[PDB]
RNA sequence: UCUCGAGCCCUAGACAGCCGGGAGGUGAGCUUAGAAGCAGCUACCCUCUAAGAAAAGCGUAACAGCUUACCGGCCGAGGUU
């Protein structure tokens, strides 16, 4: 449950709002 | 194209050679204004979008030569 | 080769392999006729960014060139100490 993997997703969900797994992760949100 | 940073500094710095030990031996100084100009001579040689970042790069060789800022 | 134990990593994809990226200021400064990761000395900073050293090992007269770091992909279950 690395913190950076958690921070990444948020950073991504932040751009979508305004690693493939992390993208799918951010998208699923 | 445009000449290298190291040299551009040695011009407005008023000196020629750096110090045997960077930051540990201050050779010259540079007003932020002066640095704003150097960052204008290398607009192409740098990846930075804003002029701010362009300075960070330029202001990356200075302190590592004894080129203090004011 | 068999058996028992401890720590850490892992399907938010581990370990290995293969493919792709390994970038700009800038060939850092100094030394030097020259030295551009890689003779020596000192420093070892910041942009772009998903990464990418002021460079870990060869390589060069010096470049070039070849890989490590680091990131991404394919793969898919244990792996490592």
């Amino acid at each position: 449950i690395p913190e950076w993997k958690q921070e990444e997703v948020d950073a991504i969900v932040e751009m979508i709002e305004s690693r493939n797994t992390l993208l799918e992760r951010a998208l699923d949100d | 194209g445009v000449p290298p940073t190291a040299e551009l500094i040695k011009d407005e710095a008023g000196f020629e050679t750096g110090s045997g030990e960077p930051q540990e031996d201050f050779v010259a100084d540079l007003s932020v204004d002066q640095v704003k100009q150097i960052a204008e001579q290398k607009h192409p040689d740098l990846l930075s979008y804003d002029l701010t970042n362009a300075a960070k790069e330029v202001v990356g060789t200075c302190t590592s030569l004894g080129v203090t800022i004011e």
